[PDB]
């Protein structure tokens, strides 16, 4: 019906794909170095809500950049040095039953991406500024400071049929409406920087194109809600002698 | 929400503390005391607001709503719908020293 | 043809082969330094083959071990310094200075007609598993090298020919043999789909998804 989840904020909602069967949890379930946990992190930071038009490629947020201007959350990554999160990911989108299309939400952990033109660089700020869905393009991209952005090969040369190995949930308009995945903390080092490192990509793809009829709204609304949990960080205070 | 059985979208009610200022922007009031109304799972959604005084410029909390998704529809429904508001007392109240009303005039 | 089954596909006996992943000559007498000694920083990611198997995860956590085919042609036995300098080591930067006498950097000693050298460096890294992708920068301003990090750095194998107050004019050629011992890996990643344009870099051209056939109804 409606399992209203509170934290400080509501999200109403109505399956759990687990990352790897992995639920996010403390490095103290396993002085010198202290850490100190901060359990007031949580909470459903809404991101904007993104248009899915008819004439669509595709979408990817890097995380945790997506939630570097959000509140508290924002504040800790700027203080503090070395932290740890898990986040669960809310993707919704609202639609009608006379619209119909599918899509991909796939979380893909560490996606290195190629330049444009083959044998350059670019910057940070073609990869992610804050809160942006960056958008995947059909065919080549030709300017030189952007990414490769070609929808087939996922913008990483995998090929992107393939990306189903990674946690992945299908939003089949036709039936569910819904995807919730729960991504583990995942990387090779206990606890690290959250300004140098982008963690997992979080990629949304329109497999069939939206078709809506005629006189009927011609977007349908992808909203995604993420809330940080288990988020650990590092003490800021001496030991005793 | 009073309107179409075939409407859905979403809301943003969100509430400023007594002192706080009202939100100018979605994403001001989103960092604030929020809830998500989904129209389509929903269609009552039911806030008990605390700290309501007197107050005899003045402070005083704010409840505001923003878009979020807007009201998308499928063929043949209107393009309008509306929201009706209601208010009530709450568990109780006090109430203390009588004076007349500056309603109606003598 | 018959079922049964398998275990010929676990992770050790996939990954864990011996393949060529560098070979190169050298002189011991000539007008350039460069060419009097071998330099070889390690890495696996210059035998397209070998790559592409590895690149199939993105952690992985290993001890290879490397043995050498040296030839040599041109009198008497001929000995090989096959020196071993590991990362934040010093480097020789010319045939005969301090660094060939640093005795911080494992260096084995092989004299021709003998079965070849061979020796086994351990996991070698300060984190808990290399990492093949890194998606990130060396700096937090981000203005740095990007998807490089150090901890996936490996050391430099040296190797030069052993000589005495004025050397033969001899030449040889290395070949250098890489295998992986007791491979562990963690999280799968889909496999290649293009061809690598750089040893380094990820960078790609887009290129179709699979071949073509007349009519979607029409199989053969």
């Amino acid at each position: 019906r409606s399992i209203t989840l509170g934290n400080s904020t509501i999200t109403t909602q109505e399956n759990v794909v687990v990352g790897y069967g992995r639920w996010p949890t403390y490095l103290r379930d396993d002085e010198d170095q202290p850490t100190q946990p901060d359990v007031a992190t949580c909470r459903f930071y809404t991101l904007d809500s993104i248009k899915w038009e008819k004439g669509s490629v595709g979408w990817w947020w890097k995380f945790p950049e997506a939630l570097s201007d959000m509140g508290l959350f924002g504040q800790n990554m700027q203080y503090h040095y070395l932290g740890r999160a898990g986040y669960t990911i809310h993707v919704q989108c609202n639609a009608s039953k006379f619209h119909q299309g599918c899509l991909l939400v796939v979380c893909v952990p560490e996606a290195e991406m190629g330049g444009a033109v083959v044998g350059q660089a670019f910057s940070a700020t073609a990869m992610a500024n804050g809160d942006k869905a960056y958008e995947f393009t059909s065919a080549t991209q030709s300017d030189q400071t952007k990414v490769q952005t070609a929808i087939h090969n996922a913008g990483m040369g995998v090929g992107v049929g393939n990306l189903t190995i990674y946690p992945h949930q299908w939003i089949n308009l036709r039936t569910n409406n819904s995807a919730t995945i729960v991504m583990p903390y995942i990387n090779s080092v206990p606890m690290d920087n959250m300004f140098r490192h982008y963690n997992f990509t979080l990629m949304v793809i329109p497999f069939v194109k939206l078709d809506y009829a005629d006189t009927a709204s011609t977007y349908v609304p992808i909203t995604v809600t993420v809330a940080p949990m288990c988020a650990e960080y590092n003490g800021l205070r001496l030991a005793q002698a | 929400f009073c309107g179409s059985a075939m409407a859905t979208g979403k809301f943003l009610i969100a509430y400023s503390p007594p002192g706080a200022n009202p939100p100018k922007t979605r994403k001001d009031a989103m960092l604030g005391t929020h809830i998500i109304w989904d129209i389509g799972l929903q269609s009552s959604c039911v806030l008990c607001v605390p700290w309501i005084s007197q107050t005899h410029y003045t402070s005083a909390g704010y409840v505001t709503c923003w878009y979020q998704t807007g009201m998308i529809v499928p063929p043949g429904t209107p393009n309008s719908s509306s929201i009706m508001c209601f208010a009530s007392a709450c568990n109780d109240f006090s109430v203390r020293m009588l004076r007349d009303t500056p309603f109606i005039s003598q | 043809k018959n079922y049964h089954s398998r275990s010929e596909s676990t992770v050790e006996n996939f990954l864990g082969r011996s393949a060529c992943v560098y070979m190169e000559e050298y002189k011991t007498t000539d007008n350039d330094v460069n060419k009097k000694f071998v330099a070889w920083p390690i890495n696996t990611k210059q035998m397209v083959q070998m790559r592409r198997k590895l690149e199939m995860f993105t952690y992985l956590r290993f001890d290879m071990e490397v043995t050498f085919v040296i030839t040599s042609r041109q009198m008497p036995v001929l000995t090989h310094q096959i020196m071993y300098v590991p990362p934040g080591g010093p480097i020789p930067a010319k045939v005969d200075d301090y660094a060939w006498q640093t005795s911080t950097n494992p260096s084995i000693f092989w004299t021709e007609g003998n079965a070849p050298a061979r020796m086994s460096i351990p996991f070698i890294s300060i984190g808990n598993a290399y990492s093949n992708f890194y998606d990130g920068w060396s700096n937090f301003d981000q203005r740095g090298s990007y998807g490089y990090n150090t901890l996936n750095n490996l050391g430099h194998i040296y190797v030069r020919h052993v000589s005495g107050s004025s050397p033969h004019p001899i030449t040889s050629t290395i070949r250098v043999y890489f295998k992986p011992k007791h491979t562990r890996a963690w999280v799968p990643r889909p496999p290649r789909l293009c061809q690598y344009k750089k040893a380094f870099s990820v960078d790609f051209t887009p290129t179709p998804i699979t071949d073509t056939r007349k009519d979607i109804n029409t199989v053969t």
